[PDB]
RNA sequence: UAAUUCUAGAGCUAAUACAUGCUUAAAAUCUCGACCCUUUGGAAGAGAUGUAUUUAUUAGAUAAAAAAUCAAUGUCUUCGGACUCUUUGAUGAUUCAUAAUAACUUUUCGAAUCGCAUGGCCUUGUGCUGGCGAUGGUUCAUUCAAAUUUCUGCCCUAUCAACUUUCGAUGGUAGGAUAGUGGCCUACCAUGGUUUCAACGGGUAACGGGGAAUAAGGGUUCGAUUCCGGAGAGGGAGCCUGAGAAACG
RNA sequence: ACUGCGAAUGGCUCAUUAAAUCAGUUAUCGUUUAUUUGAUAGUUCCUUUACUACAUGGUAUAACUG
């Protein structure tokens, strides 16, 4: 090519989209913004394919015209807004509020929240750095940049972040025996808490993390969220909440429950 | 013997107050270049210069990490690496030979003659064909 | 134009390449701009992105530095008397860098009365007393003070004018200087 | 008539005048702070240091 | 003027076009130094300090204890001066981030823009303050990208056994050029680099892969063609505008 | 009609090309980046308010008339 490219094709996105191939030829493509490309989901596709609200495309700009949909408090009427993990939506006309979290097969699960979970938000710890005129800074995950922490943060800690003025309340270190989201790979969507993490020097390192019923696991280190202390999240976790069920044990508990 | 190019050489920005007076012979510097690897006592009390060196040089060792035997010592300042592996044939269940040459950069720390076996790890573009330089070695 | 590819040499074996693609503009080059003295030339081009890059068609002054006094002043250059990749411009005086010119000295030398009260060659009570305090300090190096008779320094460049549009550098010292010095008296 | 003095001009550079006042005032409010913050945090740390050395000492 | 998205002369008036150009807290620290009359002095006054550009030189600590010492001093003066005194980020790894000192420059940026509302304070002057948001702006981060690069992997052919190096082929040193590394190009030098584990040359009615037909097992034969990657716009070469093209509506 | 942005995406073909393309895999401590998202700018009349506007400086042209 020359310049950027700008159409994305039916079958190349992103699979756990959902868009059933056969309806058109070209995908929704996200736009330039927070959230990475193959990482993150528009707004397009939680207000027509998951909340069933509206049923065109151009129903959904005369929604967000009306100047109805936020994010972390702030309205959006981008229409293909990259909307990603860990992210408040907070529509108006209805009192409803939702945060963006993943679901256990791996998909963005729809997720209701109260009306003061939806006041806040983590966010994890890319990188810290020693700025212009000598004042440091944090990048979350996001892209947020904060001057001025404590220091006793470091890289791959978690952070608490208030979306009214953008600040911090406290954070959470990163040692052994922790409560932890994995955010990217095969195991994705699952909770569990730290055994230990062997380090290679040049390289990608490993963590090892149980379960609630005691099975293990191998990532590496950037696919690990950080969530709060053994049997304490600071979200509200979905059902299921992170626990690997064989397909023996969910044809069963399928069928015993089809009682109605 | 240091000085035969045709101009000065030295390490650069490292400077030399002639006004003050110091019974060190010269202001030398000189880094450790990671990974577990040891600096040579030849390099932090030599008397060479060199552009290109790990431990003297503004070069990095990032990337790969190889190993093979030295089969050509002809040039100056650069040698020339043999490797050896084997190559699965699906239909006929077999293995056959083969083998590549790479060439390196050697500095004048090491002593390296034929026939020996070096480690190397990988710098960025050196020379037309060069991207790795010799980090360890071990004898014949 | 000039093009930095490599799909047009040979191989480590010997091979003859072949013609793979047109030519691209994101590898290229320009034409290469000397740098002769005299009064103040300087044109701009226009760079990959919005940037911008000074080329210097021909200038007369500088911005030098003395090391181990730890002063930078700007004077007037001469001429260039050695140059180590070819002779070919000291014959013409451009201006690369690592070309060893001549500058004239009165600056250096006025700032040298200023600091010290003392003079090179051969009343306030504000003065006399700070005069007393750089008293040991005073006494430099006999062979670069040497030329103060004449005016002329010897100083090496350590800008590229081609690009920065300046030309700054050095003056060099009794290390460097026995160097280049018997380099200077015996390749002619 | 364009280019002339009008009321509706003239607060605009009240507000572009006051804003940057009232901005980079908490600038330096907000720095002292932080130092705060790392005055009393180093002051801990000399003290205690100073008791591994007590223990050091026993 | 036979003519084409051809255009000449004369006369008007605008800008987020083009060209210029003001406003503002206090603090500290440096250099110069009127005087002063003195010991061991202290001083009026003056100027300098944003950011960006280019060069030079310093800080960017850290493995375990105690004296003798040369003086100086913070201090109770014990007028002996004994002492009753230090901070420092990140990486497997840096000349890293970041800070200071002398300067330097056909001197870079630091809102002479626009819609809505219309209020609070008064000595009531069109006095003074004051809401929501559009567009522009320098640098660091970030997202969509781009440019190069490491390891291993291709069909038939010896009726192709030696190939490359003037005219760069393989390496060293210094410059030029580029967004940047590099024989990418130019100077001086060295004589290297590939090969029966098939180099180099010849054929291809050869764009590469995901994949397709047949199938006990092993395999044989296809892939111009819905997805991702490269190349091209009658054949070669050259450049303009732009963040981005050697572009062909 | 001036100014701003886009026209470098998309669509079509398979001629060249046999260590090239291309695949799975690394590197940038070796570089440029419109846009988007988040931070970020009292110092700039000669001046610390002395002549010389900040209740706001100057020309030139388009469409249009002839």
């Amino acid at each position: 090519a020359r310049g950027p490219k700008k159409h994305l094709k039916r079958l190349a996105a992103p699979h756990h989209w959902l868009l059933d191939k056969l309806s058109g030829c070209y995908a929704p493509r996200p736009s330039a913004g927070p959230h990475k490309l193959r990482e993150s989901l528009p707004l397009i596709v939680f207000l027509r394919n998951r909340l069933k609200y509206a049923l065109n495309g151009r129903e959904v700009k005369a929604i967000l015209m009306q100047r109805h949909v936020k994010v972390d408090g702030k309205v959006r009427t981008d229409t293909t807004y990259p909307a990603g993990f860990m992210d408040v939506i907070t529509l108006d006309a209805t009192n409803e509020n939702f945060r963006l979290v993943y679901d256990v097969k791996g998909r963005f699960a729809v997720h209701r929240i109260t009306d003061e979970e939806a006041s806040y938000k983590l966010g994890k710890v890319k990188k810290v750095q020693l700025g212009k005129k000598g004042v440091p800074y944090v990048v979350t995950h996001d892209g947020r940049t904060i001057r001025y922490p404590d220091p006793n943060i470091k890289v791959n800690d978690t952070v608490k972040i208030d979306l009214a003025s953008g600040k911090i309340t406290d954070f959470i270190k990163f040692d052994a025996g922790k409560l932890v989201y994995v955010t990217g790979g095969r195991n994705l969507g699952r909770i569990g808490t730290i055994v230990h993490k062997e380090r290679h020097d040049g390289g990608f390192d490993l963590v090892h993390i149980k379960d609630s019923l005691d099975n293990t696991f191998v990532t590496r280190l950037n696919n690990v969220f950080v969530i709060g202390e053994q049997g304490k999240p600071y979200i509200s976790l979905p059902k299921g909440k992170g626990i690997k069920l064989s397909i023996a044990e969910e044809r069963d508990r399928r069928r015993a429950q089809q009682g109605l | 013997t240091v000085q035969s190019e045709r101009a000065f050489q030295k390490q650069p920005h490292i400077f030399n107050n002639p006004k003050v007076k110091t019974s060190k012979r010269t202001k030398r510097w000189y880094k450790n270049a990671g990974l577990g690897f040891k600096t040579p006592k030849t390099a932090i009390e030599g008397s060479y210069i060199d552009k290109k060196c790990p431990f003297t040089g503004l070069v990095s060792i990032r990337g790969k990490i190889l190993t093979g035997t030295v089969v050509s010592t002809k040039m100056h300042r650069t040698i020339v690496i043999r490797r050896a592996y084997l190559h699965y044939i699906p239909k006929y269940n077999r293995y056959e030979k083969r083998h590549k040459n790479v060439p390196v950069h050697v500095s004048p720390a090491f002593r390296v003659q034929v026939g020996d076996i070096v480690t190397v790890g990988q710098c960025r573009p050196i020379s037309k064909t060069v991207r790795f330089n010799v980090v360890k070695v071990s004898a014949a | 134009g000039i093009s930095r590819d490599s799909r047009h040499k040979r191989s480590a074996t010997g091979a003859k390449r072949a013609q793979f693609r047109k030519k691209r503009k994101f590898e290229l080059g320009r034409q290469p701009a000397n740098t002769k003295i005299g009064a103040k030339r300087i044109h701009s081009v226009r760079t990959r992105g919005g940037n911008k890059k000074y080329r210097a068609l021909r200038i007369e002054t500088g911005n030098f530095s003395w090391a181990s006094e730890g002063i930078s002043k700007k004077t007037r250059i001469a001429g260039v008397v050695y140059h180590p990749s070819n002779n070919e411009l000291v014959r013409t005086n451009t201006l690369t860098k690592a070309a060893i010119v001549q500058i004239d000295a009165t600056p250096f030398r006025q700032w040298f009365e200023a600091h010290y009260g003392q003079t090179l060659g051969k009343k306030s009570k504000n003065a006399e007393r700070k005069w007393a305090a750089r008293a040991a300090s005073a006494k430099i190096e006999s062979s670069v003070e040497s030329q103060f008779s004449a005016g002329r320094l010897y100083a090496c460049i350590s800008s590229r004018p081609g690009q920065s549009g300046r030309c700054d550098g050095y003056i060099l010292e009794g290390e460097e200087l026995a160097f280049y010095l018997r380099r200077l008296t015996a390749k002619k | 008539i364009q280019r002339l003095v009008t009321p509706q001009r003239l607060q605009r550079k009240r507000h572009q005048r006051a804003l940057k006042v009232r901005n980079a005032q908490a600038q330096r409010e907000a720095a002292a702070e932080y130092a705060q913050l790392l005055a009393k945090r180093l002051s801990e740390r000399k003290a205690e240091k100073a008791e591994i050395r007590k223990r050091r000492a026993s």
